[PDB]
């Protein structure tokens, strides 16, 4: 394949975080949370995969 | 001799013509627990009045 951020592409809108701890009776819960979309081709045909190998 | 073997107050006004007065009360109890725990027993109050003329 050839490099270039105007093929291919993957998104991370909201990086990782973590949200303040809720307190219950006596012990605490931490939520976390992030945002990803996966893989993009904006261009095939720029890309070859050679198969059984 | 009423006046010099029991107390005298003078808290009361001229113009008033009943008191009353209050009390209170309490219960409760506390268990052994551990680290997570959701439930613990709980205390409450109480009250009562009485009048005069």
């Amino acid at each position: 394949y050839e490099k270039n951020p105007m093929n291919m592409s993957i998104e991370i809108p909201e990086a990782f975080n973590m949200l303040p701890a809720q307190p219950k009776d006596l012990h605490f819960k931490v939520p976390c949370t992030s945002k990803c979309t996966g893989l993009t081709i904006y261009r095939p045909m720029t890309i070859v995969l050679i198969t059984g190998v | 001799s009423a006046l010099r073997v029991f107390p005298v107050t003078t808290e009361l006004s001229p113009t008033d013509k009943t008191f009353e007065y209050m009390t209170f009360d309490k219960v409760g109890t506390a268990q052994i627990i551990a680290d997570y725990t959701d439930d613990l027993p709980l205390v409450d109050a109480l009250g009562t009045s009485e009048f005069g003329k």
